[PDB]
C-alpha cells in the first residue's frame, strides 16, 4: 500500500539500464506526491535517490520486503545521467490502472466534477483557511456528483478515504485513476470546520479524437441520429485549414451516411487514403476533403 | 545628427 | 458532388484548366457544360455572371499595388474592398478588407468607373475616403 | 479630412506643433480649434481625454440595495477578463468577508492581502477567483 | 529538464 | 522550379 510510504522510507530500484540487463540499485524515499513534470498527466510521483536511468523505466520500486511500491518512470537529469532524481508511480495508481485494463482493455474516466487550485500560504490567508496545504475548490458544476454530495466552493479538500492529501494535483491523479462509479469519502474543510462527504465518480468533445491529430474544433451527435454538429471552431487550427466551421452538420463521409459519431468513426476504421464529408451550412449541402 | 545636450512623405500617421 | 466532364464540347483536363478558361471569357457569355452525376452525362446551358465577390484586382487600378481585390458595392454605394493578402503594398498603406471607398480627393466615387476616373488625373498624392465600420477614415498615397 | 489650423486662436506651424502642444496640456483642460473642411472655417470646443467604481480595468457598480457589486461590462484584452471575469457577475464577497457595496469590497483591498479571493456568483452557480 | 527513462478539473 | 521568362472558385 503506497499510501503507508514515508519520506526516509528505503527503497530497491530494479530495471534495465542501457540493455545490460536487471541491475539493482537502492535508496530512499526523497519525497512523496510530487508533481508538474507535465501538467496534463496524472502524475503522483515518488521521488527516490536510488540509481535510475535509460532502460529502468517499467522497472519495479520496491521495499526492503520486496513488496512493489511503485513504477520507476522518469528521471531529472540534465545530462540525461542519474543525478539522484528519479520519480515512480505510486503502486496504489497502478493497482488502480490496471485492474481496469484487464476487464475493459481501457480505462472508465470518471470525476467529481469540480474545478480548483493548489492551496498555499497566501490564498490560506485570503480564506482564513487553517491548512496550508490541499485542494481549493474553485466552483463545483451543476449536475455533479460533487454538487448532489454538497460540496461548496471556498471548500478545502484535506483527506481522501481518510489518507491525507499533499496536494490538489495529488488528489487530481488519484481519483483520475479511479473507474466510474467508485464510491469514496473526502474530508472538507468550510469556515474552520471538518466536514465528511460520501461521493461516487460520474461519467465525463475535440476533433481530435475522432481524427486522430486535427485539433481546433468541438463536435457532438445532433439531436437523434440527424448527424454530427459541430459545437465550436477555434483559428488558426488544423480542423478550419481545411474550411471546418462551427455550425456544420456532417450528414455523411464517403457515400456512407453519417447519423452519429459511432457511424463516422466506422468509416475512419477503413481508413481511406481521402476522406469526403458531406456537411450542410445553413441551406446548402458542401462536401469538405481530406489527405 | 541630433543630440542631447507611400502616403504623404512628411510623415507617417502620429495620434495627437 | 458534380463533375464536369466537357466545356462546349471539348474534353476537360483539369479543374485548372476549366478555371482557366472560363477565367478568360466575357461576363454573359453563354456556353454548355457536361456534368457527371451518379454515372449519368448530363448537359446544361450557363451564362457567365457578374461576380459578387473577389471581382478585381487593386494592381489593375492602381497600376503596381497587388494583394487587395475589389469591387463594386449594391448599387453606386462605392469601391468595397473583397479581400487583402498580408506582405503587401496594398496592405502597406493600410487597405483591410471589409473598406468601403466613398470618394477620392474631395471627389465622389459610386463605382470604379469614377474611382478610375480621378487615377486619369493623375494626382501627385491620393487621398481615399474609405469607411471601416462606422468609423470615416482616409488613406494617403505618395 | 479635415485640415486644423488654429488651436485657441494662435495658429498652427504643424502636425507636429500641435502634438506638442496639446500633448503638455492637463486632463479636461478645454481648448478651442480651427478646423477646415471644404474650403470653409470651422471653430470647435473641445476638453481632453482620458487615454460606480472601477477596478484593475474592469468597470463595476452596486446591484439593488447592498446586493454585491455586479459587474456591467468588460474588456477582453484587459487583466479582469485574464483572470475570468465576466459581465453579468455579482461578488457576494472576498476573502471571507460579505460584500454588500463598493464601500464594503475596496474596504478588504485596503487590508491589502497578498492574494484576492472573490466569491463572485454567475447564474445560479457559486464560483471563486483568485487574484495574484 | 525532465526526461522519461490556472484552475484545472478533478 | 518554374520560373519567368485547396478548394478553388471557377
Amino acid at each position: 500500500d503506497s499510501d503507508a510510504l514515508r519520506v526516509g522510507d528505503y527503497t530497491v530500484a530494479i530495471g534495465n539500464p542501457f540493455g545490460l540487463g536487471e541491475t539493482v540499485t537502492s535508496g530512499i524515499v526523497s519525497a512523496l506526491g510530487r508533481s508538474g513534470l507535465n501538467a496534463e498527466n496524472y502524475e503522483n510521483f515518488i521521488q527516490t535517490d536510488a540509481a535510475i536511468n535509460r532502460g529502468n523505466a517499467g522497472g519495479a520500486l520496491v521495499n526492503l520486503n520486496g513488496e512493489l511500491i511503485g513504477i520507476n518512470t522518469a528521471i531529472l537529469a540534465p545530462d540525461g545521467g542519474n543525478i539522484g532524481i528519479g520519480f515512480a508511480i505510486p503502486s496504489n495508481m497502478v493497482k488502480n490502472l490496471t485492474s481496469q485494463m484487464v476487464e475493459y482493455g481501457q480505462v472508465k474516466r470518471g470525476e467529481l466534477g469540480i474545478m480548483g487550485t493548489e492551496l498555499n500560504s497566501e490564498l490560506a490567508k485570503a480564506m482564513k483557511v487553517d491548512a496550508q496545504r490541499g485542494a481549493f475548490v474553485s466552483q463545483v458544476l451543476p449536475n455533479s456528483s460533487a454538487a448532489k454530495a454538497g460540496i461548496k466552493a471556498g471548500d478545502v479538500i484535506t483527506s481522501l478515504n481518510g489518507k491525507p492529501i499533499s496536494s490538489f494535483a495529488a488528489l487530481r491523479a488519484q481519483v483520475g485513476t479511479m473507474p466510474v462509479g467508485s464510491k469514496l469519502t473526502l474530508g472538507l474543510l468550510r469556515d474552520g470546520k471538518q466536514v465528511n462527504v460520501n461521493l461516487e465518480l460520474q461519467q465525463s468533445v475535440d476533433s481530435s479524437s475522432i481524427f486522430n491529430g486535427i485539433e481546433g474544433a468541438e463536435m457532438s451527435n445532433k439531436g437523434k441520429d440527424q448527424g454530427v454538429v459541430v459545437n465550436n471552431v477555434k483559428t488558426g487550427t488544423p480542423a478550419a485549414q481545411i474550411g471546418l466551421k462551427k455550425g456544420d452538420v456532417i450528414i455523411g463521409a464517403n457515400q456512407q451516411a453519417v447519423k452519429n459519431i459511432a457511424e463516422l468513426r466506422k468509416v475512419l476504421d477503413s481508413k481511406p487514403s481521402v476522406l469526403a464529408l458531406n456537411i450542410q451550412r445553413g441551406d446548402s449541402t458542401i462536401y469538405l476533403l481530406m489527405q | 545628427w541630433v543630440s542631447a545636450a507611400d502616403g504623404s512623405t512628411d510623415y507617417g500617421i502620429l495620434q495627437i | 458532388g458534380d463533375v464536369i466532364t466537357s466545356l462546349n464540347g471539348k474534353p476537360i483536363s483539369s479543374f485548372a484548366a476549366l478555371r482557366a478558361q472560363v477565367g478568360t471569357m466575357p461576363v454573359g457569355s453563354k456556353l454548355t457544360l457536361g456534368l457527371l452525376r451518379d454515372g449519368k452525362q448530363v448537359n446544361v446551358n450557363l451564362e457567365l455572371q457578374q461576380s459578387s465577390q473577389n471581382q478585381v484586382d487593386s494592381s489593375s487600378i492602381f497600376n503596381g499595388i497587388e494583394g487587395a481585390e475589389m469591387s463594386n458595392k449594391g448599387k453606386d454605394q462605392g469601391v468595397v474592398v473583397n479581400n487583402v493578402k498580408t506582405g503587401t503594398p496594398a496592405a502597406q498603406i493600410g487597405l483591410k478588407k471589409g473598406d468601403v471607398i466613398i470618394g477620392a480627393n474631395q471627389q465622389a466615387v459610386k463605382n470604379i468607373a469614377e474611382l478610375r476616373k480621378v487615377l486619369d488625373s493623375k494626382p501627385s498624392v491620393l487621398a481615399l475616403n474609405i469607411q471601416r465600420g462606422d468609423s470615416t477614415i482616409y488613406l494617403l498615397m505618395q
